[PDB]
C-alpha cells in the first residue's frame, strides 16, 4: 500500500491525497 | 511538486501537510 | 494541548501498524 | 472530535487510541 | 498556518531535490 | 515574504512552491 | 499501545509525549 | 540502553516511560 | 522561542551522545 | 528553568547546552 | 555542539534551528 | 556537499553556519 511505496520506492505528493477525506 | 522518500512518521507529516483541513487516514499494511 | 502535526505525530505514536483517521472536522 | 477534545482541550495517549483503526 | 520550523518541514515536502531558500526577514 | 504569505496568512503547497531554488 | 521501532530525534519526540510535564533523561550510550 | 534498544530492536511507551521524571 | 517538542529537539540537537534533561517543572 | 529561560524567554544554542548530560 | 549525522527532513530542521532569524539556503546535489 | 555529507557521514553545527543568510 501506499505506506509500504513510500518508503521501500518513492510515492508523490498527488498519491498521497487520495488518502484524505 | 517532488518525489518523494517517507518512511515511519515522515509519512503521516506528509499526510498533514497534503489533506489539511480535510484530514486523512493512515492505512499501513499489517 | 496536541494540535496539528504534533497530534498526528502522537496518533501515530499511540496507533502505529493499527493505523488512524485524522478527522478535524469531526 | 479530536481537535476539541485533545487541542482544545488536553487528552491523554490512552484517549488518543480512540482515533486508531 | 505553517510557521517556524513546520514551514521549512513543508518547503523540504514541496521542493526536495530542488533545494529552496528560507529568508524570513523577506 | 513567506512567513507573510504562509505562516501570518495562509498559503497553498503550490504557493510554497514559490520558494523553491 | 503499539511496540515503537525509535531512531535518533524520533525517541526524544516519543519521550516527551510519554512523559509530558513529568520531563524525563535521555541517556545514550557513549 | 533504551535509546539503542528502541532503535536497533524495538521497545514499548511502556519502557519509555522508565525514563519520565 | 523553543517550546514543547520544539525545545526538546534542539535538545537533542545541541547534547547528542551527551544526552540531556528536559525538566519543565524546574 | 529551561521553560522560562528558552521558551517564554529565548534563548542560544549554547545557552541549551546548560541541559546536557 | 556535538557533532551530527542528519539526512532528509532532519537537516533542515537542524539548518531551522542554527540560523533562526537569519534563515538558510537548502541545496542538495542533484 | 552539506546535505550529503551530513546523512553519508557526520557533520558539525558549525558547518551548518555556513548556509545562513
Ligand atoms: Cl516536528
Ligand atoms: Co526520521
Ligand atoms: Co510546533
Ligand atoms: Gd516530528
Ligand atoms: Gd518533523
Ligand atoms: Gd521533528
Amino acid at each position: 500500500g501506499i505506506v509500504e511505496q513510500c518508503c521501500t520506492s518513492i510515492c508523490s505528493l498527488y498519491q498521497l491525497e487520495n488518502y484524505c477525506n | 511538486f517532488v518525489n518523494q522518500h517517507l518512511c515511519g512518521s515522515h509519512l503521516v507529516e506528509a499526510l498533514y501537510l497534503v489533506c489539511g483541513e480535510r484530514g486523512f487516514f493512515y492505512t499501513p499494511k499489517t
